[PDB]
């Protein structure tokens, strides 16, 4: 019933086992060794030396499923290459087209990727890369392309192609010529540090003004490139229409070359004044005949002026500079 | 770590507290024990007197209501006692039954400063200490010439296990509407005086029940979920050579230490059919 | 028939009439005013004085056609305002909305240009305007009208949208989820000096995976945003069905328990050293079973090294510190 | 602008230079005079003798041959003065001609030192003084009973006007074949001696060719083409008071000169019309 010899095991914390000796009397305490119950000593290992490679070789043999593996195979890769390594491997590359422009953008190689999408008539995308790139040379290249498909259509393309390219001798010769007026201020934009070149494109258009029969359109822009020459011709074309007209306005042979001569004369002289800057032969004539109508007036003195305004190469003009020179004096 | 001739008559109890480190020892000079323990060295803290008879068991209560003992005796008596300022005394003493206590137990944290208590009268207490001082102790017809072993299940609802003299284990169970715990379960096998019954604290999907006999054998219980059969399972096919007094549940694991008649200690864990085999 | 008295008048350069006077032993020499034939008197004046308002005047009214006319109402022009003010006023300006960005381009204004292209789906020209502006605002409502028409389509339309407005978000979310590593670097390359931010989408671009189906992309992209309670949490979840495959695999209930703890932990602890930097509720609980078991083993030394990989918050972990350390000591 | 008593005897012609500065005269007394002219101021500067009989007519050369002067006379010869190195000496002498003459004239300078001289043996020669002393006398027979006048026409192709006492009015071209100035054209109206002929240096579309007479009318030849008509216009319907002797054209404008044996000078425009009134 009560008292009796027992050793009354009690397990506690930390796998000891309590129990009272065989002789009764006293308290043996024990840590039994229980079988499929170890203490992890590689686990133990690993934590402290931080060296997880045997860990490694025992659960890549203990693997369960295949999911399991993949999780191990993992930590097999991150453990000899190194965390930093393996991220590069495992993040990287190898309508692919479309793809491949993906590629070069997220990759920085806005190069690559402007050519691209040129070579596979995406022009749209191959300009919103273009846009934020403030790299220069391929913004050209994309320009390029774009007037290679709708450069010179309308009126606005042409406009954008001498605005691009910075040349207005397309826009002066195959624009619409009544939009005369913005080929104007084209120049006026493309040069206004070059006289020379800004004058050449001026008469350019303007000759195109003539050509076309705006005439004028043309002497405005022939004020305006600060030509006498142009104007001269302009003039001496409708020189001999204006002269026998004033036949029919009941005037004598003579009273219809001395008025011609004199109108268009004392015209030419009023406009060479509002003008800045005289070898057209045709002008030089005319100047000509009319010294021998004003000397055959008594005026030597208004002769004179005229004849100093005309080149003295000729030795018509040298003859009459000296004739008059004597004559008044 | 042997600690050596500690009393002057035979042992019948040792138990290490909730760390493992503190050591409560009790026998047949009506007296208990404590010991410090440290690597292979041993330290008597006290001598604890008040039993008018035989001790028969300890335990200790978890460390959050401090340091308390409860012992149980020959004499009748369950004394509590506590380590307060480094002096041992005791403070409270419980006095319902009519015969021996064999048995003595605290619940789980969780349903606080409650003492299983198991008697030769039949009668099995359960016993809040009230902090306030005074108690009101539950106490139930268990067991037929009496009660040997009495132990808590774990916390989930609360249940605990019997082992009696009329051979038999009982589970019971506390309901509200009777204010009391009431029968769950008599599970029948052992053919003499249970001696020990023991819950493993095994928070699995399974409960495990060591009943433990005078008929030299032991039992697992075994339970698969809430409400449902208790399956019987022997533990070995052949009888032990001696009495079996003890059984005794590992924290985590699930292995068995069952203290025989013969002395001898025998370790045991569960494999794969469901059998028992040697650890 | 031979000598007699004769004025025998001779013209001579100058208008000059020489004759003989009535004597017959003297000469006169004298300038007859002729009818028809005048000394310019206005032009004399106007060329010295240099005002040709009254020549202008005399010329208007003695004008003889339409063209004529004109030209003379040139001069009075040219004459009153002035050659600079008259340019000014003739060179000015008043499908025609087309004509309108033609205005803008000519006279400078980029700004106009671009919105009123805007404004009537001419988008291409509108990016080949803003190619050369380099003002910033402008390139930005260029590239905000291509993305609100070709925007959310392709999936280089998408691409191209985060690397302008600067923002993964988007791309995080829809893009197609094969095109995961793309998105990637558009993380690398959004955030080089922001830790915060990059981890933040790498992890949504991992859970994104996850939630798709692509576990082993998914876990590549937690492990670079360095975050342990990410992959915990697909390790979790492969649990029980993990637990269930070595019971089957002729292993006991504990067995099974003790070495699916021991392999997940194992697993976790490896992959727990190659990673920066832990508050998984689910994970603290594995963990703390693992202590159980580790302190039934006897081993207090690595107890206590996995309790202190654990908040110290929780009171099961503060008393679980506190019992090995009473234990152990 | 009066150069009051040039000679002592009646003076038969006077004419300026091609500046219009610088004055020759010629008379009765057989004497050359030349004049420097300025304001109203004249100055002597020397008077050329040679002459045998009256001298008729004078006329300069163009200054790019030099300062030389042909002068005719009544002793049927032709001598041309120089003014180099500051003074005036005869140089030549043509005397071709068997008989008085008449008148004398330079060429356009285009063509070079021709002098168109006229007589009243009816002969009419050119010269062209070489510039190696000799001279070779292209001569022809122009007019019965006496040439009086002859006038080249403007530079283009070489014309010449003369006139006679057979009262008609020619017009001669020079032909390569027959090297010489052959007959273009016979022109009649006149009733009585012809006295001067002049041809217009206007450069328009039209020729002006202005005969004068003994019979007191003047009359205009107009053409309005090279070959093809000459039309005769007579200045006016009356006939003048005395014997019209000298008819000159203006270097501008068709402005004409006409001195009469009533000693008056009559200047002439042309009309609308095609017809002549006063100016």
């Amino acid at each position: 019933w009560y008292g009796e010899p027992s050793p009354a095991a009690h397990w506690a914390f930390g796998g000891k086992l309590v129990q009272i000796t065989p002789d009764g009397k006293g308290v043996s305490i024990t840590n039994p060794k229980i079988s499929g119950l170890e203490s992890n000593t590689t686990l133990s290992e690993a934590l402290k030396t931080k060296d997880f490679k045997p860990l490694i070789n025992q659960r890549l043999v203990k693997v369960i499923d295949d999911v399991n593996e993949e999780d191990w195979n993992l930590l097999e890769k991150l453990s000899m290459d190194g965390t930093e390594e393996f991220l590069k491997e495992a993040l990287a590359f190898d309508g692919n087209i479309e793809q491949t422009i993906s590629k070069n953008l997220v990759s920085g190689n806005i190069k690559s990727a402007v050519k691209n999408s040129l070579e596979n008539d995406l022009l749209m995308e191959a300009m919103v890369i273009a846009l934020d790139s403030n790299n220069e040379r391929l913004k050209e290249s994309v320009k390029n392309a774009y007037f290679a498909k709708y450069g010179s259509k309308s009126s606005l393309s042409r406009i954008l192609y001498s605005i691009s390219k910075r040349e207005v001798d397309d826009l002066v010769e195959n624009l619409d010529v009544s939009q005369w007026k913005f080929i104007s201020k084209a120049i006026q934009n493309l040069y206004p540090n070059d006289i020379a070149q800004r004058n050449e494109m001026l008469i350019k258009l303007g000759d195109r003004l003539k050509e076309n029969g705006h005439r004028q359109d043309s002497l405005t822009l022939y004020l305006a490139a600060g030509s006498l020459d142009k104007v001269a011709s302009i003039w001496l074309s409708e020189f001999p229409d204006l002269e026998d007209k004033l036949k029919k306005d009941n005037k004598t042979i003579y009273e219809a070359h001395s008025e011609c001569l004199t109108e268009f004369i004392e015209r030419f002289t009023v406009f060479s004044n509002f003008i800045n800057g005289i070898n057209n032969e045709q002008l030089i004539a005319k100047f000509l005949e009319f010294i021998n109508l004003t000397t055959s007036t008594g005026n030597f003195e208004l002769a004179t002026e005229f004849l100093n305004s005309l080149p003295s190469d000729n030795e018509e003009v040298k003859t009459e500079k000296a004739r008059v020179l004597i004559a008044s004096g | 770590v042997v600690i050596a001739n500690a009393h002057n008559e035979l042992i019948h109890d040792a138990v290490l507290d909730y760390y493992g480190k503190r050591l409560a020892t009790c026998s047949s000079d009506k007296t208990i024990k404590i010991f410090e323990v440290e690597g292979e060295t041993h330290k008597l803290i006290d001598t604890l007197t008040g039993h008018e008879g035989p001790v028969w068991r300890v335990d200790w209560a978890h460390p959050k209501f401090g340091t308390i003992l409860a012992s149980c005796s020959y004499d009748g008596k369950v004394l509590i006692w506590k380590e307060e300022n480094g002096r041992w005394s005791q403070i409270a003493v419980h006095a319902v039954h009519s015969a021996s206590v064999n048995s003595v137990q605290w619940a789980p944290h969780e349903y606080g400063p409650l003492l299983l208590v198991a008697s030769s009268d039949g009668k099995v207490s359960v016993v809040e200490f009230k902090e306030n001082g005074t108690t009101s102790p539950i106490i139930i017809d268990a067991h037929a010439i009496g009660v040997n072993s009495a132990s808590w299940a774990p916390a989930t609802s609360r249940k605990f296990v019997t082992g009696g003299a009329d051979n038999l284990v009982k589970i019971w169970k506390y309901n509200s509407d009777a204010q009391t715990y009431v029968l769950e379960s008599t599970l029948e096998g052992h053919s003499d005086w249970v001696r020990d019954v023991a819950w493993s604290p095994t928070v699995l999907l399974r409960s495990y029940l060591a009943s433990v006999s005078q008929d030299r054998t032991c039992i697992i219980w075994t339970q698969d979920n809430e409400q449902g059969p208790w399956k019987k399972t022997l533990l070995k096919e052949e009888k032990f050579p001696d009495v079996l007094w003890r059984a005794s549940w590992s924290l985590s694991g699930n292995v068995l230490a069952l203290s025989g008649g013969d002395n001898k200690v025998t370790l045991w864990k569960e494999n794969l059919e469901g059998k028992w085999e040697p650890a």
